[PDB]
């Protein structure tokens, strides 16, 4: 899920991975003694299980987080251009792990104002960021334009399975809400599918200032509601 | 020490106090028939041997005890009024209390 924002001038990436390790399962179960001795012997050559993941993010990424379902995980290291991840348990053959990562880029390098009209924007979104050796069985890319945006044209380099336009209410979406343009891609490769999704929409200043004016409308009708409940005589 | 002056004297004060104020007549005869409904339900629980729902008995019983309670708590505010409370504010609070008791007793009858 990505989140374009014209008031903050920022784009905000959030990703939910449900990864399995389809390698060979391990006989005699799992034993922490053989794993820990296998770490202490030498050098961690190339073997099956997953200890660290290297997330290749866009260029300037600011606020990194890595959470599970039950809480957050503190074993993550966000160095420049690279977001390293250690899960809680090492993912052996056949094991599942569902997690969530997220970061925050500025919008000045993913969004571009068109030439014919000032209030028409064109966004090009990276279709896929992840570890270097992954295969994606299902991808649904939800881009979220702001509340008054109207999508004109949609182009994708990879042939998608599905596309739809809905709305979804986030924080202070008093009216209909964000424009959720969601793509459904089926079969993708991390190394191969180098593409960017191109959305051409408009976002006029008539609908750009309707956010503080809508919150002003709720505060104003709340205070006139206070005025009606204080000019009113109830004294038996 | 036969207390013959007590029942006759308080009979004169109370029985004189009834027809001087027409609203206390409503209050104390409505209290009296609330006591009759409490006696009728209590002798229904005595006449048969079981109290089978036992939320119906305390529904129909606590509506009469509670309504008698609120009627005395209004009669004490009409006979000699409380300082910060008017006689019209003595009555709307009885209405709100009675409607809350009627809701809880219609919830508790199921
Ligand atoms: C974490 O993500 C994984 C991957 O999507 C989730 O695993 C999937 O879970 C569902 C329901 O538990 C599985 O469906 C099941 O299918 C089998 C037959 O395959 C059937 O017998 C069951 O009645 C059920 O319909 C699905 O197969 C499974 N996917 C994989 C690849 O194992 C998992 O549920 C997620 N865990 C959490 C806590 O969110
Ligand atoms: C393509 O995407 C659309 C989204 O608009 C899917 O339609 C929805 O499907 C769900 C089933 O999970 C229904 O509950 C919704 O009511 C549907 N919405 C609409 C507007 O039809 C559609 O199923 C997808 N198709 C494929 C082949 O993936």
């Amino acid at each position: 899920d990505i989140w374009l924002s014209h008031w903050a001038s920022t784009i905000q990436f959030e990703e939910y991975y449900e990864l399995t390790n389809k390698a060979a399962k391990l006989s005699k179960g799992f034993s922490r003694l053989e794993l820990m001795k296998q770490i202490q012997t030498q050098n961690m050559r190339q073997t099956h299980f997953v200890t660290v993941l290297d997330m290749l993010l866009p260029e300037g990424a600011t606020d990194h987080y890595f959470t599970d379902l039950v809480g957050l995980v503190s074993t993550s290291h966000a160095e420049r251009d690279h977001f390293f991840i250690r899960p809680r348990f090492p993912i052996f053959g056949g094991w599942n792990y569902n997690f969530t990562v997220g970061w925050t880029n500025k919008l000045s390098d993913f969004l571009h104002v068109s030439s014919g009209s000032d209030e028409k924007f064109v966004a090009s979104i990276p279709i896929l960021n992840g570890p270097p050796d992954t295969v994606y069985d299902n991808v649904e890319l939800s881009v979220f334009l702001p509340e008054g945006a109207e999508i004109f044209d949609i182009d994708s380099p990879v042939p998608f399975t599905n596309v739809s336009i809905e709305t979804q209410k986030s924080y202070f979406d008093l009216n209909k809400g964000h424009v959720k343009l969601t793509f459904s891609y089926r079969n993708l490769i991390s190394q191969v599918a180098n593409g960017q999704v191109l959305i051409k929409y408009d976002y006029p200043k008539s609908s750009f200032f309707k956010k503080p004016l809508s919150i002003a409308c709720y505060i104003f009708t709340a205070l006139m509601g206070v005025f009606v409940l204080k000019t009113l005589n109830m004294n038996v | 020490t036969d207390f013959q002056e007590t029942f006759k004297t308080s009979k004169r004060a109370y029985f004189a106090q009834i027809e001087k104020y027409p609203k206390l007549k409503l209050i104390d005869t409505f209290c009296f028939f609330l006591v009759l409904l409490g006696v009728i339900q209590c002798t229904f629980i005595i006449l048969i041997r079981d109290n089978f729902p036992f939320n119906a008995f305390l529904a129909g019983f606590i509506i009469c005890v509670g309504q008698f309670v609120l009627l005395m708590s209004l009669r004490l505010q009409l006979c000699n009024s409380f300082p910060g409370i008017s006689k019209n504010r003595a009555f709307a609070e009885f209405i709100v209390a009675s409607l809350i008791l009627h809701f809880v007793c219609l919830h508790f009858i199921n």
